């Protein structure tokens, strides 16, 4: 098991995905046209699981592309990295989303759904031990959120066997483009409780108030919370990327992580923070990643309790000291990790850093605070529903009230299930 | 693609049109002939301006648009003015004999005769594009044509093209400007057999454009001239983001999401500034925070309410110009602490806002001063059903002597389309009220 397929869908979805193959081919010397210009082995020794190998020695991505409108691709196209990209694997129709789940999910992107799972196909039957998938979108929106849902139950009946994981970026009206935001977040959490082993939740509340607070940037555009992702979707992929000794894959994380299958909802950490000279103690990125200011989910873990942690270290540093200082904060803070899942954090290390930083540290938590994101979008969602507000933009294209009535409980339970544990 | 199609129907509209398009000709450095020296692509292309202008192979830039109206008069001053060279001949349609301020006449007796020929003109459009978004339709609430012919219109495009979107710029009435004594009849009659038809509608006062231009253009007696170029300014702020490029650009249907809580709840109030003579305007920059805080200021509004004794449920700010996220977000701050900005316990709080850098233009020899920086509004309020109730008022007043009503029944009416229009229209009332309501 090697190989990963990637897809990214709508605009939130193919604006972070971009950055994301941007921030790793860097890090692996593949250029903007796809060559190797690179110096070490251990750059091209794990390149197999994002990349596929071409006449004339050209590293091209093992990504598809997904929108039901043509100006995000187009601006990808035109964009950096652009030509990197294999142009079959850009599939897109015309008339748009509307930021309408059901526009994505039901109509419009059940159009374009089949010639989408053909270029998948066409991706892993040339992969010689297919993993899993992983998909960058947003719940907030039409196409990320409706029709990323929809592929992957698409994908899900066809390669039934597979991982799948998701980079789901959680609307917020702090960064909202549309009111029916809470609408669509929450159709979309109900698939993915169903149909995804593991999901990031990125949480737009969070990269705003790291932007403003703790970066000084007093008006963030998407730009900066989209750096924000692709540092930490480098450091969540570190592990598959490098070797190695203690190496890893998909399904041995999402088993470790996931006591439960539908509690499966990660919150997301990296440190230092950046947009630096001074390079960071062990024991302060160990207080970084652990602290609730670095967090990409906006929950206190404080408020709820640890089921499982992860931990990756980038650098050259003290392994000893990583140990000492992981199992300090484990300790010193045993109340907020559960004592019925023992040995639950587990810390790597990965000698090649980031580019920029001399030693970082990504952090992923499987929390039962985040149940607050869940909740905060369940209030959201019923100020509108009780009024069916908004709704006629849904019921045109075919969906029902009951269909959001389902939703709305299953979340509700969702939030019952994770405050269980929370208690116990 | 993702094209839009203009259809001003009656005097109003096609007045409207004139201005409308004559800005949107200058703001795109398109000339009177229709030729467009910074268009290197002839023939065709996929640019922003291709929304509203189709490409001949001579390179002649002409209007997705058609003209209607059941006399000659007024659609004959395109066809020898100006912008004549502009349109196809046949995208300007006439009859001989108008619809004398009568809905009857217009929806079904001189109406009947083009009806065909329109829906046939706007079809001939409709194949031109790759990838129709919807229609545009200009028309007065007053007019025999503007209200009876543009109802017919609605309905018959409904069938030809399903459910494809069709926004409404209506011409509120005023006794300042001409007005008739039957126009709250045609209005309450063609506003209640469009409402089911329209996905939006931008209501524009006449009194409230007539306020507007004689306090701050100092016009003594404004004219149609004074009152379209105005009008055609907020015209152009909000299909601003369907014809240009830009970053931080959303498009009007977004704007819509917001706006539309239910599909009967589609009328927002429009809101623009600045508006000022060159006079006033020399030595004088007004800054984002200064033209933001106008929009607020009820004496801006295209229609006469008051948003601070009812409820919001919807705020979009369309800002073009030298304009950046920074201001706009100070300016709001400002705003929300000073002024008098409550929204119903069902919506969310903020304020959607987009911003073209292009900047706006005025015509040439206008009492608009050339400004940097401008914004209109779109606010989704409950006080715009007082427009709805002066309205319903005149129209019983009457309606209780049957005054006039044998005009109408004369030409095919019934007295039951005047009670069942009348009623949707106290159940429109009864919906902007009941949407206010606080949630148990
Ligand atoms: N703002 C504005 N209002 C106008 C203009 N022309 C007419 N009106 C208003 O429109 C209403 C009269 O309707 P018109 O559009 O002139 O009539 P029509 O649609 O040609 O209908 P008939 O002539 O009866 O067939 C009145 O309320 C006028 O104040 C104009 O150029 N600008
Ligand atoms: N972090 C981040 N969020 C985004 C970006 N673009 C859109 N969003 C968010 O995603 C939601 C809208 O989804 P969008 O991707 O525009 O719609 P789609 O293209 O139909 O999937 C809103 O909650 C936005 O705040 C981006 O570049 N970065
Ligand atoms: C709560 C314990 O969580 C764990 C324990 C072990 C593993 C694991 C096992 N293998 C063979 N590989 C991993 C692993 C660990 C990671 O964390 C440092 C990874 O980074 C996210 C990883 O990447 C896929 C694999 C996993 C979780
Ligand atoms: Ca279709
Ligand atoms: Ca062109
Ligand atoms: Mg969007
Ligand atoms: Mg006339």
């Amino acid at each position: 098991m090697r190989e990963i397929v990637h897809i990214q869908a709508g605009q939130c979805g193919n604006q972070i995905g971009a950055k994301f193959w941007e921030v790793i081919s860097d890090e692996h010397g593949i250029d903007p046209t796809g060559s190797y210009h690179g110096d070490s082995d251990l750059q091209l020794e794990r390149i197999n699981v994002y990349y596929n190998e071409a006449t004339g020695n050209k590293y091209v991505p093992r990504a598809i592309l997904v929108d039901l409108e043509p100006g995000t691709m187009d601006s990808v196209r035109s964009g950096p990295f652009g030509q990197i990209f294999r142009p079959d694997n850009f599939v897109f129709g015309q008339s748009g989303a509307g930021n309408n789940w059901a526009k994505g999910h039901y109509t419009e992107g059940a159009e374009l759904v089949d010639s989408v799972l053909d270029v998948v196909r066409k991706e892993s039957e040339s992969c010689d031990c297919l993993q899993g998938f992983q998909l960058t979108h947003s719940l907030g929106g039409g196409t990320g959120s409706g029709m990323g849902t929809l592929l992957i139950s698409k994908i899900r009946e066809e390669y039934p066997d597979r991982i799948m994981n998701t980079f789901s970026v959680v609307p917020s009206p702090k960064v909202s483009d549309t009111v029916v935001e809470p609408y669509n977040a929450t159709l979309s959490v109900h698939q993915l409780v169903e149909n995804t082993d593991e999901t990031y939740c990125i949480d737009n509340e969070a990269l705003y108030d790291i932007c403003f607070r703790t970066l000084k940037l007093t008006t963030p555009t998407y730009g900066d919370l989209n750096h924000l992702v692709s540092a930490t979707m480098s450091g969540v992929t570190t592990c598959l990327r490098f070797p190695g000794q203690l190496n890893a894959d998909l399904r041995k994380l999402a088993v470790n992580m996931v006591p439960f299958p539908r509690l499966h909802f990660f919150m997301p950490g990296f440190a230092p923070l950046t947009s630096q000279y001074r390079a960071l103690t062990v024991p302060e990125l160990t207080q970084q990643m652990f602290d609730a200011k670095n967090m990409m989910a906006a929950c206190d873990p404080r408020h709820g309790r640890y089921l499982t942690v992860a931990a990756v270290f980038r650098g050259r540093m003290s392994m000893k000291e990583v140990d000492e200082q992981m199992l300090n904060v484990q300790n010193k803070n045993s109340s907020y990790f559960v004592e019925w899942i023992p040995n639950n954090v587990k810390t790597a290390v990965c000698d090649i850093p980031p580019r920029g930083l001399k030693m970082s540290a990504t952090f992923i938590g499987n929390s039962t605070a985040i149940q607050e994101l869940f909740k905060r979008i369940s209030e959201q969602f019923t100020a509108m529903f009780r009024r069916k507000a908004f709704l006629h933009w849904y019921t045109g294209e075919g969906m029902d009230e009951m269909e959001f009535t389902e939703a709305e409980s299953n979340m509700n339970d969702l939030v019952s299930e994770y405050q269980q544990y929370q208690d116990a | 693609m993702r094209e839009c199609i203009s259809i001003h129907v009656g005097q109003a509209g096609v007045q409207i049109g004139n201005a409308c398009w004559e800005l949107y000709c200058l703001e795109h450095g398109i000339q009177p002939d229709g030729q467009m020296p910074s268009d290197k692509t002839i023939g065709g292309g996929d640019d922003s301006f291709n929304t509203f202008f189709s490409e001949t192979g001579a390179g002649k830039h002409v209007p997705r648009a058609v003209f209607v109206d059941l006399e000659p008069t007024v659609i004959d001053e395109v066809r020898t003015g100006t912008y004549r060279q502009l349109f196809h001949p046949e995208q300007l349609i006439t009859g001989k004999e108008d619809a004398a301020n009568n809905y009857a006449r217009g929806h079904y007796t001189i109406g009947k005769e083009i009806i065909d020929l329109v829906l046939d003109r706007i079809r001939k459009l409709a194949d031109q594009c790759t990838g129709l978004q919807g229609f545009l339709v200009f028309h007065s609430f007053g007019g025999g044509t503007g209200s009876g012919f543009t109802s017919l219109l609605m309905e018959r495009l409904s069938v030809d093209y399903g459910k494809k979107s069709k926004l409404e710029f209506s011409i509120y009435p005023a006794p300042q400007v001409s007005t008739a004594v039957v126009e709250p009849y045609n209005s309450i009659l063609t506003t209640h057999t469009t409402l089911e038809h329209s996905d939006c509608a931008f209501m524009v006062d006449n009194e409230a454009i007539y306020d507007i231009c004689r306090r701050n253009l100092d016009i003594e007696r404004p004219t149609y001239t004074n009152l379209n170029r105005l009008i055609s300014q907020i015209v152009s702020s909000i299909t601003a983001s369907l014809r240009f490029d830009g970053a931080l650009n959303v498009d009007l249907t977004e704007f819509q999401t917001n706006l539309v809580p239910y599909p009967r709840i589609h009328f927002p109030l429009a809101t623009y500034a600045p508006v000022i003579s060159a006079e006033k305007a020399y030595h004088e920059q007004l800054s984002v925070a200064e033209i933001t805080n106008a929009c607020f200021e009820p004496a801006n509004q295209m229609v006469k309410c008051d948003p601070r004794h009812g409820k919001y449920m919807a705020c979009c700010l369309l800002y073009r110009g030298d304009v950046v996220p920074k201001d706009v977000n100070a300016a709001i701050a400002t705003i929300k602490t000073k002024r008098s900005i409550q929204f119903v316990d069902w919506c969310p709080t903020g304020f959607k806002v987009g911003i073209n850098y292009q900047p706006p233009t005025v015509v040439p020899g206008g009492d608009l001063a050339k400004v940097q920086r401008a914004v209109c509004m779109l606010s989704n309020t409950t006080a715009i059903a007082e427009a709805w109730a002066r309205l319903d008022h005149k129209f019983d007043l009457m309606y209780a002597k049957r005054a006039f009503v044998h005009w109408y029944v004369g030409e095919g009416m019934e007295e039951g389309e005047f009670s069942e229009a009348r009623e949707d229209m106290a159940a429109l009332e009864k919906d902007y009220e009941e949407v206010g309501v606080d949630s148990v």
